[PDB]
């Protein structure tokens, strides 16, 4: 029997900061035990300050990246080359998965970039567009290894202040994009050590007002 | 079933057994399994009775209409639109056609389409279930350019042992000779080919 | 919904400095029965981009005929057909990955893995991989089935990342892809000796090799 | 839904009809009314799978609704139940059937005679001086084949009912929280409140 | 019906300097159905500790046998067990049911008493020895261990400092699982004195 | 998934449970189980999280169209209709909705109707409905009546979440309430259970098969 | 797991990756894969880690206890045997995956022992799921009668092939070199890869965690 | 066999059972006591597969009667469930495992305090302050969450018993014929039989 | 796999190829399928390795007890235990084994146990999954009484084949002669056989 759906691994993660957006992922592609490629880009720029990416089945994870970046394209012609917002796009995208609920798009969708009152957004969607907006999502193989890190690191989950025993939790200050970074590399450093599927390399996509900026690293290659 | 087209210097034969099992009743041993689908374009047929005799007939009434409009159609012609049917309903078909035909310009040609639709010209070709038994002999006895009688000769050692090792063929060995000269029906009955 | 029927086994390839290699057997297997021994699996497509497909035969065979008729339809009110506007490797694979796509998307797929392999109008090397289920990817060394498994682990080897191809010349690509071939024909139970290789160069074009041969054959400690 | 039995006795019918909605677990609801009237001496009770029992009935309410206006006329209860056996046979063959039993009890006021139709899901129509659904004729034929007269007045058919009721209460493992029950006589539809 | 997640938990097991430190959730449930949150899941004999996940009725089953076996291991040696030898009969105990399987993940973690080394495995079901230095991971939210692990972790921590790595390890882990948490447990140990802490986490 | 509904003499109270799940993996603990259909009508979301987030925003564009079309507030029983009449559509695709429509007009008091993807739609007092229902119907049946006041209505329904969950694995997170009334729906806070837990059991005395 | 062995000029090169499994997750980054048999016989293992340590572990007991008998070094063909005639006894049920090499009175030995019964005896094999980027570079590059730092590279260079190209396979490399005048058994030959650093320290200060209750007891 | 419950007060064990035993379509008994008398100061309800549940109770009474006789002595219920668990445990890898899902509720004499233990027909022993087995859990544990406090007399106890078969008559969909309760005290084992 | 064993003047000669496949991929190319159970006693071994390893084994134990007692066995005897193994567990079982051995009272002998645990005495025999496309060659060509060099030719030819057409066989062609003079290893590379 043909089987329509394939696993091409990868790991990603979103985090929405006070005036900027981070969305990173590595930049492996397998399939079962064997690396297709070293470096395939996973996380792409699509207009309007907005960032995507459909980590999952390769395939269709290209087919609704490629349809959304149309869609906004598309946006731009019936509405006056109106910016399509954050919360628009993620609409949309609702509507882009939901549309195959009976033959969905195998994909973890995340987008980020900057809300209406500029300050920073992640929205993070399941296969069939069901989706809310976060600060903080990782999503793909190794998202079990490094979303509790995130909720005790970012969220400052189970910490409380020195001294008081309990009793006072430890306050939830902003942290700036130069410390996001930090946890993006180390978070995939940790993914990479543990997981098979994670590795070769990192790329990460930094939104702020003044637009779209990448950075890669390298990661253990075996 | 085995079956066989063999290209040679003054064109090409088409041979085959006369072999129809049900399980393993024989429900007909006397059948005719080389069929005309132009002057000089007949094929080997093997799979499906039905899927093709439905196919065959189909292929005829395409290429006398071909005839009609546009003259006699060449030898790759008929096999592309064999495959062409094959290939598109390749999900609701069993069939494994070999085609041949005689051109002047082109001389003897064979073309086999397997179960998949694809296309294979080749100097000859063998098929059907008795068609395992004989790939070691074929390889190691064809040679281009034989003569008529060589070629009869090969075929008929071929299918000879392909009908002694397979149980779904049997019966008399059929062939169509193709020349420039006409059409040549023979046939062998077992005490003659059964004592090679 | 199908099942492959007579197949094509591994085809292989990489990056060098100027171009790129793409290598792949003569062969059509009927399951374990080696059926067909001269079957071209590289197919060009103009001067300057060679697709190599793997898998079910018919389904080249179609393939084969969609890019004929690629060529075809190009040329209509062309006059720059041989210049300008002729067909990338950039198209030819765009086209290719969509009717995958689409097929697999309506349960009908065409059962194959292909590498399309090129050199584009800025003299840049292109080599993508595109399957049955619509599935892309790009990398310095690209192989199919059981290349992938094989042929990567030694091309990798000349070619581990990017900044690795301006330092590969074209007799060390070729070189690999020939040994490549050899150690396939060894532990591949579906492929044959004979086999096809086309280096596509941004400066001596497209050089097509027929009825190549694995050679220089290690069996002596088998005696033992 | 659970159980719905019928009985028509000399001058009216009276359908009693399970009060409980269980979806798997949890008891949803203990005061549900499986009945829709059709037309003002024209009631029916159904039971069979969730969703399609209610839009079933609605479907067959608003045609009937329909026709009662288009001709100002109200159609026979015999009319009615052959109406409804055709909607169920012409359902059955479909690429989703819908799965629902009904009662029909009505009054013709033409024959001045109550009249009680059992119709199945595969669209199988009978009359019957008593009738049920699933298994609840399982335990209540019986009783009624011993105690039911045709010329047997409403109070005697509300007892028999009772009767019924109870044997269901002792001896089925689903706790179906009682009955409502509705009479159908000349004089229209009304609801028994305290049962 | 896999029978590794009908009940739920977790264990984790660090080493530091001169001192390790094992920890375990403390629910018992039936899938959905949360019914025990007293239901601890590390044992010890003598100054061997054996933490177990997985199916309750084999935690149970094992740490009797253990009991048992390291009982009559006393007796006849005139010593108590150590880290090393025990984490062989764990492995030994556990294949001798190869095709019949314990369905549970065991944590061995202790000091030897006469070389003073810290020592912690891990084991899959059938026996095979995970024998790592740093941390030992298992139950339904191993994976979230691994994770919390490989990056709080680091080499030769103070008692103290080790009861808040392995303590955030287990309680971050277990609040993305839904079949852990209800309660946690802290074992600090040292070469002779051992610390129990109960946690205070989330109810849900 | 815990979301429950009941009426009562000072309108309608509705609390639900923030947690999300595939299987065992927690996928957040932060997520809106309520959709504000409009200042007078609620919608709660059980069972698949795209099936009710898509198809409940979709019956607000619905009720939307129906007030421009007639110049009215859509009625509850007609909204919640558009729904029900919208998945027996779909019935037998595997749609998977267990949803609660709760709201006030004029014409009929306060109203709740449950909703579900196999078709039923029914009219009630009180309804849970979740993987936790159980022990949110548990707490709930036990202390209701009529009578309750709205602060007492506001924490019974904080508190029946709060029980669900505690011992439904699925269920949990943060409690969001709201308070419906004449005057239209209220929002009554986002409580966590991480603090309302300890808070609850310290103020009540109750959840004593804990430690703490 | 990648594990391969060849048959060099004066003995067995042996050879094994570090990365132990539990599904996509690294469970041990530095296991050990080459077990003991005897002190001239060695067994890399591959597939099921618990049935391949503790065959391994039994042949080598029962073989302590033959040589302990009859007083001289155990021979690869008895071990090879032994493996052979119980895995067959359990019809793949116990899933090991050995390449057996050792050092015999009658020279040097390599076998590969499959999961059912089937023993190959060749101057080059490899296993685990690692064997085909393994056996990749003995086709391209294996010659008989090697000597040993050869050979030592030959393996070393198949293990690597394995670690990066085969993602069930990883770490670091060892190697055990077995000859009639010595046994080597170098653990890590190499470390291809480095440990990932860390840019910050996220280990939380003391009194941050929340304790209810204490208990001290003193051993 | 449905609904067994079990409650640990100041100085007693109330263990709650159901009286119907329905095989298939009818309710075959509704007076059906689902416990065992182990020994005078412990008893022991059981629900599961039908004949396995009396089969097992009766074997474990058996076993405890003979310890009784033969050491002079009545176990603790700590020992009774330790034994009961190790047969349920030895049970699941059998051949035919009993289906049997039981409580122990228990007076410990020498301790002075009441005891109850939940054991699972894998053989999954806890103790508590109130358990259930089946569905019964789902909707009484919440209750008892709320309500439950350790120093409960026995007549709170009863009370906070009520309370819980009454949500089960409201929410559960089968009729299940009330319960039969049994205290567990200092004084031994008696029923109440008003309930 | 491709095997045979072929009587002739002096003896008798068994014939294999190497190739040892999982699936697609070539486990072992240089495999030893002819084995020795006696010092004039050799079988062919094809189906499940593990299983033709283990019969061989066990036949070679028993032929070992039956010299130390009854001194030499005939090939009769070695095929008899064999098809006892091989019949006894044929629910357990996978082995198509041709036995082949040389007595000077019988000279050459070769019998043949297919899957069934059936004995069948031959001339020459075939098996394995590459023997279905030499069935025709193999019937042809061969002669009692060939010499040495002829038989030699023989199975070197037909194996040829069944290794060009079986992508289950292929690697090099090994043979083991049986005469009176003693026992004899003959190779023969790919370079060699393919042009042929
Ligand atoms: C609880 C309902 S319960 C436990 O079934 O009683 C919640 C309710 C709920 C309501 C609204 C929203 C709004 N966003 C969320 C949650 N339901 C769930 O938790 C369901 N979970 C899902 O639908 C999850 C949601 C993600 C975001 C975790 N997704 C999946 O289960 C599948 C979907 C899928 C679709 C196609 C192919 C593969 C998978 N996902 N993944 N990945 C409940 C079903 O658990
Ligand atoms: C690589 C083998 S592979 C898949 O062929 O590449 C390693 C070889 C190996 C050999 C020895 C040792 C240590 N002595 C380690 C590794 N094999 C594995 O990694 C296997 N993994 C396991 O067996 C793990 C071991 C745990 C300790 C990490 N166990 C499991 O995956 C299962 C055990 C299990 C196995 C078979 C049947 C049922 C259960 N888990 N649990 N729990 C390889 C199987 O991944
Ligand atoms: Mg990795
Ligand atoms: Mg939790
Ligand atoms: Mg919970
Ligand atoms: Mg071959």
């Amino acid at each position: 029997q043909f089987n329509p759906y394939g696993d091409n691994g990868g790991t990603i993660l979103g985090i929405a900061g006070e005036d900027f957006a981070v969305l990173a992922g590595d930049t492996r592609n397998i399939t079962d035990y064997s690396i297709n490629s070293r470096y395939e880009p996973k996380v792409f720029d699509c207009g309007d300050n907005i960032v995507m990416s459909a980590n999952g089945f390769a395939a269709d994870g290209d087919a609704l990246v490629k349809r959304f970046k149309n869609s906004v394209k598309w946006y731009h012609f019936d509405h006056n080359d109106k910016k399509l917002s954050i919360n628009s796009a993620a609409r949309n995208i609702q509507h882009l998965l939901y549309g195959k609920r009976f033959f969905p798009y195998y994909v973890h969708t995340i987008i980020a970039g900057l809300d209406e009152d500029g300050k920073g957004a992640v929205y993070s969607f399941d296969p069939v567009g069901s989706y809310e907006r976060e600060q903080c999502r990782a999503g793909g193989a190794a998202a079990s290894l490094i979303m509790p890190f995130l909720d005790n690191q970012v969220n400052f989950k189970n910490q409380y202040e020195p001294g008081t025993n309990g009793k006072v939790k430890k306050p939830l200050k902003y942290l700036s994009v130069e410390e996001v970074i930090k946890l993006v590399r180390d978070s995939f450093t940790s993914a990479t050590e543990r997981h098979i599927q994670v590795g070769d390399g990192l790329e990460i996509l930094i939104v702020t007002k003044d637009g779209v900026r990448k950075e890669f690293y390298e990661l253990k290659r075996d | 079933t085995s079956i066989m087209a063999v290209t040679f210097k003054d064109g090409v034969i088409l041979g085959a057994d006369s072999r129809t099992t049900t399980g393993a009743y024989i429900a007909n041993r006397v059948t005719d399994k080389l069929t005309r689908v132009h002057d000089k374009i007949w094929c080997c047929r093997s799979g499906s009775a039905a899927d093709t005799q439905a196919i065959a007939d189909i292929v005829q009434y395409h290429l006398e209409l071909y005839t009609s409009q546009y003259g006699t159609p060449s030898t790759e012609t008929a096999a592309s639109v064999f495959k062409e049917l094959c290939y598109e309903n390749k999900d609701n078909l069993t069939a494994g056609i070999i085609v041949a035909g005689y051109d002047d310009k082109n001389k003897g040609e064979v073309y086999t389409i397997p179960l998949g639709g694809s296309v294979h010209k080749l100097p000859y070709a063998i098929a059907g279930s008795g068609s395992t038994f004989i790939y070691g002999y074929c390889d190691k006895n064809f040679r281009e350019n034989m003569s008529k009688e060589e070629t009869v000769d090969f075929i008929k050692h071929s299918l000879s042992q392909a009908i002694k090792w397979d149980g779904s063929s049997g019966g008399v060995i059929r062939m169509v000779v193709l020349t420039a000269a006409g059409v040549e029906r023979l046939i062998f009955y077992p005490d003659e080919y059964e004592q090679l | 919904t199908q099942q492959p029927i007579v197949t094509g086994t591994s085809v292989i390839s990489m990056k060098y400095d100027n171009g790129v290699i793409i290598a792949a057997d003569n062969l059509g297997s009927y399951g374990s029965l080696l059926r067909f021994n001269g079957v071209e699996r590289l197919i060009p497509v103009g001067d300057n981009t060679v697709v190599g497909i793997s898998g079910d035969i018919s389904d080249m065979q179609h393939i084969e005929r969609l890019l004929k008729d690629l060529v075809t339809e190009n040329a209509y009110d062309n006059p720059l057909a041989d210049a300008e506007e002729a067909l990338e490797p950039s198209y030819i694979f765009e086209y290719l990955a969509t009717v995958m796509y689409q097929r697999r998307s309506k349960m009908n797929p065409l059962w194959n893995a292909i590498i399309v392999a090129g050199v584009q109008s800025n003299g840049d090397q292109f080599l993508r991989y595109v399957n049955l289920l619509g599935v892309t990817y790009s990398s310095p060394t690209l192989a199919t089935g059981f290349g992938a498994h094989m042929a990567n682990p030694l091309l990798r080897k000349v070619v581990d990342r990017e900044s690795d191809i301006p330092k590969t010349t074209v007799q060390v690509a070729e070189e690999a892809i020939v040994n490549a071939m050899r150690v396939l024909y060894y532990r591949d139970a579906r492929s044959s000796r004979n086999f096809s290789l086309a280096i596509i160069d941004k400066n001596t074009g497209l050089t097509f090799k027929k009825n190549l041969q694995v050679e220089n054959m290690k069996w002596d400690f088998a005696k033992d | 839904m659970d159980i719905i039995l019928g009985i028509r006795v000399q001058d009216s019918v009276i359908l009693a009809s399970s009060k409980a909605v269980t979806r798997g677990i949890s008891v949803l609801k203990d005061s549900d009314d499986k009945t829709r009237q059709l037309s003002p001496h024209t009631l029916m009770s159904f039971a069979g799978e969730a969703g399609d029992t209610v839009q079933f009935a609605e479907y067959i309410q608003a045609n009937i609704q329909l026709y009662s206006i288009r001709e100002d006329y109200e159609l026979s209860p015999q009319a009615v139940s052959s109406f409804v056996r055709q909607e169920l046979a012409k359902s059955i063959r479909s690429r989703r059937p819908y799965q629902v039993n009904v009662l029909i009890g009505g009054y013709d006021k033409k024959k001045n005679k109550p009249e009680l139709y059992q119709i199945d899901y595969l669209g199988t129509k009978v009359e019957l001086p008593y009738g049920a659904h699933g298994y609840s004729g399982f335990y209540t034929f019986s009783l009624l084949d011993h105690h039911y007269r045709p010329d047997m007045t409403t109070e005697e058919g509300l007892d028999l009912l009772k009767l019924c009721v109870q044997e269901l209460e002792k001896r089925m493992p689903m706790d179906f929280k009682g009955v409502i029950v509705k009479i159908v006589d000349k004089d229209g539809i009304r609801q028994v409140d305290d049962f | 019906s896999d029978p590794s997640s009908i009940n739920g938990g977790i264990v984790v097991a660090m080493t530091g300097k001169d001192c390790v430190a094992i920890a375990c959730d403390l629910r018992l449930g039936s899938q959905s159905l949360g019914v025990s949150n007293k239901f601890e899941k590390i044992f010890h004999y003598g100054h061997v500790f054996l933490g177990i996940t997985g199916l309750a009725t084999d935690v149970t089953t094992l740490n009797e046998m253990f009991r048992y076996k390291t009982n009559l291991y006393k007796l006849k040696e005139e010593r108590a067990i150590e880290p090393e030898t025990f984490t062989q009969l764990v492995s030994s105990s556990l294949y001798e049911r190869r095709f019949g399987p314990y369905f549970v993940g065991p944590v061995v973690a202790g000091i030897n008493s006469k070389s003073g080394k810290p020592f912690i495995a891990g084991f899959d079901l059938i026996g095979c020895i995970d024998e790592a230095k740093d941390f030992i991971v298992s139950g339904t939210a191993s994976d979230q261990l691994f994770g919390m692990c490989e990056s709080l972790y680091e080499p030769n921590l103070e008692p103290e400092d080790l009861f808040e790595t392995i303590s955030q390890a287990l309680l971050n882990a277990a609040d993305r699982d839904a079949l852990s948490g209800w309660g946690a447990v802290v074992y600090i140990i040292k070469k002779d004195e051992v610390v129990k802490r109960y946690l205070k986490m989330r109810q849900d | 998934t815990t979301t429950l509904a009941f009426r009562f003499q000072g309108g309608i109270i509705v609390a639900v449970d923030s947690r999300a799940t595939a299987g065992n993996w927690v996928a957040s603990q932060t997520v809106k189980k309520v959709i504000e259909i409009n200042p007078f009508l609620l919608g709660t979301m059980a069972g698949g999280a795209a099936d009710c987030q898509f198809w409940e925003t979709w019956l607000g564009s619905q009720c939307r169209l129906h007030e421009l079309r007639e110049k009215e507030r859509i009625s509850v029983a007609a909204a919640s209709k558009i729904l029900s009449n919208l998945v027996y559509q779909y019935k037998g695709a595997g749609l998977s909705m267990g949803t609660m429509i709760c709201g006030y007009t004029r014409k009929e008091g306060p109203t709740i109707y449950y909703v579900d993807s196999d078709g039923t739609r029914l009219k009630g007092d009180i309804f849970c409905v979740g993987s936790g229902q159980t022990f949110a119907y548990g707490v709930l049946d036990s202390n209701y009546k009529w009578d309750l006041s709205v602060e007492d209505a506001l924490y019974l329904g904080k508190r029946s979440i709060l029980a669900a969950a505690h011992r439904d694995a699925y269920s949990g997170g943060s409690v969001n309430l709201y308070h419906v009334t004449e005057d239209g729906w209220i929002y009554h806070g986002n409580h966590d259970v991480g603090e309302l837990f300890w808070k609850v059991k310290e103020e009540e005395g109750s959840f004593n098969n804990v430690i703490g | 797991t990648t594990i391969a062995g060849v048959v060099y000029k004066d003995g067995i090169v042996l050879g094994a990756d570090t990365r132990a499994t539990e599904g996509m997750v690294v469970a041990d980054k530095n296991c050990s894969k080459i077990h003991f048999i005897s002190p001239n016989i060695y067994c890399c293992g591959a597939g099921t880690a618990a049935d391949t340590d503790m065959t391994t572990q039994l042949i080598s007991s029962n073989l302590e206890l033959h040589s302990l008998s009859t007083g001289r070094l155990p021979r690869v063909v008895t071990a090879n045997r032994m493996l052979k005639q119980m895995l067959f006894r359990y019809q793949g049920y116990i899933g090991a995956a050995l390449v057996l090499g050792g050092v015999d009175v009658t020279g040097p030995h390599l076998y590969s022992i499959y999961p059912h019964g089937s023993t190959d005896k060749l101057p080059y094999v490899t296993m685990g799921s690692g064997s085909l980027a393994a056996m990749a570079v003995f086709e391209d590059k294996f010659r008989p009668d090697m000597e040993e730092e050869e050979a030592k590279n030959l393996v070393s260079e198949a293990i690597a092939a394995g670690i990066f190209n085969d993602l069930g396979s990883g770490g670091n490399i060892d190697l055990c070199v077995i000859s009639k005048n010595k046994l080597d058994f170098l653990r890590p030959y190499t470390v291809p890869n480095k440990k990932g650093t860390r840019l910050g320290r996220y280990r939380c200060e003391k009194g941050t965690t929340a304790v209810l209750t204490e208990k001290i007891t003193p051993l």
